């Protein structure tokens, strides 16, 4: 599924991401923008033989297992296939543990390159939330 | 790059020692830390158990950590290496690189000689 921007903004508000850990909603919508392009099906194979999965591109080395990543620690306790869903629940709840891992939203490099320090509110503007 | 000081340490029975690791300038998080050693009279490397005589301090602001071992005997002789671990939500090649790096190592010798103290 390719979310539209305000559609994703409304589902993330419902899943409790707004101000979760001090990070307002825009940060989250913006992250899925530059990680997935709002695509729940997005996957990318990385050169360590790990894979990044779903709307927030969660990495198979640390968070989910997929049977073909060496040393997968499966910290969210879920198969990676769960994160490729239309329903953003699995990814949201694994996002919540990730953001709580010590480094806040700095875990997501696309977030760090394109959203951090910018006016991230803009991404929920014109969404009538 | 992971900087481990010092390179060698020689101590008498009963002393203690500090190995230090420093994760030299980077954006990458110190998410956790492993200590390993190769016993004297062995070429196989095993992991250390934090607790008891093995005091670890981790300072992730400064991206540093250290292993203190109290009350040495000849059983603590060997080579000691730290390895850091840096976790990221989505893939960062820079931080993945870091999970393959060990400290330089510290060769540690404990003398048990007669009439020899601290």
């Amino acid at each position: 599924k390719v979310f539209g921007r305000c559609e994703l903004a409304a589902a993330m508000k419902r899943h409790g991401l707004d101000n979760y850990r001090g990070y307002s909603l825009g940060n989250w919508v913006c992250a899925a923008k530059f990680e997935s392009n709002f695509n729940t099906q997005a996957t990318n194979r990385n050169t360590d033989g790990s894979t990044d999965y779903g709307i927030l591109q969660i990495n198979s080395r640390w968070w989910c297992n997929d049977g073909r990543t060496p040393g997968s620690r499966n910290l969210c306790n879920i198969p990676c296939s769960a994160l490729l869903s239309s329903d953003i629940t699995a990814s949201v709840n694994c996002a919540k543990k990730i953001v709580s891992d010590g480094n806040g939203m700095n875990a997501w490099v696309a977030w760090r390159n394109r959203c951090k320090g910018t006016d991230v509110q803009a991404w929920i503007r014109g969404c009538r939330l | 790059r992971v900087d481990q000081t010092p390179q060698t340490i020689t101590k008498e029975t009963g002393e203690s020692l500090t190995i230090n690791c420093v994760l030299r300038d980077s954006n990458c998080a110190l998410s956790s830390t492993y200590w390993y050693r190769k016993k004297s009279g062995s070429t196989n490397e095993e992991s250390i158990s934090k607790g008891g005589r093995y005091v670890e301090t981790v300072n992730s602001g400064s991206k540093s950590f250290s292993l203190r071992i109290n009350d040495l005997t000849v059983e603590d002789s060997g080579t000691y290496r730290c390895k850091p671990e840096s976790r990221y939500g989505s893939y960062d090649a820079e931080c993945a690189a870091l999970n393959d790096q060990y400290g330089g190592g510290t060769v540690v010798t404990v003398n048990a000689a007669a009439h020899h103290h601290h």
